[PDB]
C-alpha cells in the first residue's frame, strides 16, 4: 500500500516506486482457467500453454 | 531579436550535432538570430522522447528540431498535430500525411 | 495525458487496449514507471517489462 503520492509522469529524474516489482511478480505467476483456456504465462508476459 | 528553438539529438549522433553547430555560425545573421537549447537522449525510449519534449514545450520554443526512430515516430506526430508546434526532421518520412 | 492522469491519481494496475500507432507509447511508460498493463490487444513483438 503506497499511499505516499505518486506525483505526476514528468519528473526529473523519474523514479519508480519498487512495490511495482513486487506486482508483476504475482501477474506473471498465475494460473487460472477462463474462457480461452489455460491462462499460462512467460517471464516476458506472453501467453504459453 | 532572439528566437528559440529545441533540440532532440542522440546519443551516439555527433556529427549531425556538430553539422547543426555549423549551420548555425554560417546562417546567422545579424539583425535576427536563432537560439537553440540541445537534449541528447535515447530515441528509441519513447517516455525521453515524450519528456524531452514537454520540457521543450515548457521552455516556449518556436519549432522544434529532432530525429525520431519507428519507436518514437507515432510519439511526435500526435503531438505536433495536437499542441500545434513544428518539427523538422531529418529522420525517415512517415506514410500518410501528418501537419 | 490519459495515462499521467491516472497516475497521478495513483493506480497499482492499469487495464486498457492499445493499437499499432500507440503501442511504443505504453511498452515505454511501463518500462518506465514500472506500472504494470494488463491488455487483450495484440501482441507486442520484443520482450517488454
Amino acid at each position: 500500500s503506497r499511499r505516499g503520492n505518486a506525483g505526476d509522469c514528468l519528473a526529473n529524474p523519474a523514479v519508480p516506486w519498487g512495490q511495482g516489482v513486487e506486482i508483476e511478480r504475482a501477474l506473471k505467476q498465475v494460473q487460472v482457467e477462463g474462457l480461452s483456456g489455460n491462462i499460462k504465462f512467460d517471464q516476458n508476459g506472453k501467453r504459453i500453454n | 531579436n532572439s528566437i528559440q528553438i529545441g533540440g532532440l539529438f542522440p546519443r551516439g549522433a555527433d556529427q549531425e550535432y556538430s553539422a547543426f553547430r555549423v549551420g548555425m555560425v554560417q546562417f546567422s545573421t545579424s539583425e535576427f538570430r536563432l537560439t537553440p537549447h540541445i537534449d541528447n537522449l535515447e530515441v528509441a525510449n519513447s517516455f525521453a522522447v515524450t519528456n524531452a519534449f514537454c520540457s521543450q514545450f515548457s521552455r516556449g520554443v518556436y519549432a522544434i528540431f529532432g530525429f525520431y526512430d519507428k519507436k518514437s515516430v507515432n510519439t511526435i506526430t500526435s503531438f505536433c498535430g495536437t499542441l500545434h508546434v513544428s518539427f523538422i526532421t531529418p529522420s525517415f518520412p512517415t506514410d500518410g500525411t501528418h501537419p
